[PDB]
């Protein structure tokens, strides 16, 4: 009944130079608020944090961000002026007391880019089982592959039968680089969902991948030819074959 | 973290035997000592906490704790490929940081009962010139490389748990658009092992 507590946006594409302020509201009457940044050799550094309310203070890694704490509430984020180091994954974090156990939010992927038509949705395709696995093994591994998307914002899932399934998954932890010479690279990323070569051979089994993108807001300008790159679902799906 | 220090890893652990994760931290101001564990994707959540010197156990975690030596560690019995994850020490200090360590990314290792190593390719399912090529059924040793060309994509392994089959598979994933590709210039000899099935798709 309580909500936790919860960052928001979930994602944010900003361009270089512009101000943002990630928010962080929890209701539990929590005293203690902190920020982390994730990047992938560092792990979770502390940028600010705030013991009780109207005290903050600096982390590891203050420069470039600033918070306040007018309220228990809530514990704002700001960049004033938005650079490409400041791509990262974000948490949000808040414990009853100093000194008690911190419980996170869902983290913001926010990256910021110089340029903004270098952002795409991906394009998803499912692959079918191939006869020879089927054949060797009574198996059968549907892959689904979503490429060509920047920023690496993708959240895949897999829907049988209108329903998600976690069983017999797996998904790549990182996305890659579609072209790495370049540090704008589009980015791919692959799943597998293996079944009993049976469950594939029911031609009433419906597989589905599906991709949530996000990308521009609503908000957002937007003049080249193809659509708007807005966060979206990009999906692809294949029926079971007895033959 | 430069207060608090872990090895990145990743740790590499067959099923069953024990993980153990170490972190150190700076003296100073030292109160309280916490293991987070990550998954893919997801947000930290406390496994376990410790304040005094010794030993602290819960289920399958056993945490320790030494402020002399200045080291907190975890150890993981019996441990299961579900507990691949990233593991995160934190440490609170007087004046109100919590700071974590760099998080160690623990790998646990299926043990194969039947490699059966193999690539297939897989026709897309809709209408188009589309393949990948799936290499599958590999023992968990086995290392796949990166691509040496900008044009192939050869993805990491992962492990899928088919959980009421109680069955384990390690797979990796490679495809490209180039116009004479074919699976082996992506799975080749330095990453399949010897008497890899390879068939010819049909
Ligand atoms: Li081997």
């Amino acid at each position: 009944m309580i909500a936790g507590i919860t960052q928001a946006p979930t994602s944010q594409i900003l361009a270089a130079g512009r101000r943002m302020t990630l928010r962080c509201t929890q209701d539990m009457r929590h005293n203690a608020m902190y920020w982390y940044r994730q990047d992938l050799g560092l792990g979770l550094r502390l940028i600010h944090y705030s013991n009780t309310a109207g005290t903050t203070g600096k982390g590891e890694v203050p420069d470039g961000y600033s918070v306040s704490r007018a309220n228990t509430d809530d514990f704002p984020l700001t960049l004033a002026s938005a650079v490409p180091s400041q791509t990262s994954v974000y948490f949000c974090a808040s414990s009853l007391s100093f000194g008690t156990e911190a419980f996170f939010g869902q983290g913001t992927r926010l990256t910021v880019v110089e340029d903004l038509n270098k952002v795409f949705p991906p394009e998803v395709a499912v692959f079918e089982p191939s006869e020879a696995e089927i054949s060797h093994t009574q198996k059968a591994t549907l892959v689904c592959l979503a490429t060509g998307f920047y920023p690496d914002h993708v959240e895949l899932s897999w829907w049988v039968n209108g329903k998600e399934v976690h069983s017999g998954v797996c998904t790549d932890p990182q996305p890659l680089k579609e072209q790495p010479a370049l540090n704008d690279s589009r980015y791919a990323l692959s799943s597998r969902l293996r079944v009993s070569a049976t469950f594939w051979q029911d031609p009433r089994n419906h597989f589905r991948c599906q991709v949530q993108f996000y990308g521009l807001s609503e908000n957002d300008e937007w003049t080249q030819d193809r659509a708007k790159p807005v966060t979206q679902i990009v999906s692809a799906e294949a029926w079971g074959r007895a033959d | 973290a430069k207060e608090v220090e872990q090895n990145s890893g990743p740790l590499s652990v067959p099923e069953g035997a024990i993980a153990s994760l170490n972190c150190t931290y700076s003296d100073r101001g030292s109160q309280s000592f916490f293991w987070y564990r990550q998954y893919s994707g997801k947000s930290p959540e406390l496994i376990m906490f410790i304040y005094s010197n010794g030993d602290k156990e819960d289920g399958r975690f056993t945490a320790q704790l030494n402020k002399a030596s200045q080291y907190v560690s975890l150890l993981i019995r019996d441990s299961q490929p579900s507990d691949s994850a990233t593991y995160l020490c934190a440490v609170n200090f007087g004046g109100g940081k919590l700071i974590f360590g760099q998080g160690t990314e623990l790998s646990v290792k299926p043990n194969i009962q039947n490699p059966d190593p193999a690539v297939y390719q897989l026709r897309d399912s809709k209408s188009s010139d589309k393949s990948v090529c799936l290499f599958t059924d590999f023992d968990s040793q086995t290392n796949v490389s990166q691509s040496k060309d900008s044009d192939v994509y050869i993805t990491d392994k992962c492990v899928l748990d088919m959980r009421s089959m109680d069955f384990k598979s390690n797979s990796a994933v490679a495809w490209s658009n180039k116009s004479d590709f074919a699976c082996a210039n992506a799975f080749n000899n330095s990453i399949i092992p010897e008497d890899t099935f390879f068939p010819s798709p049909e």
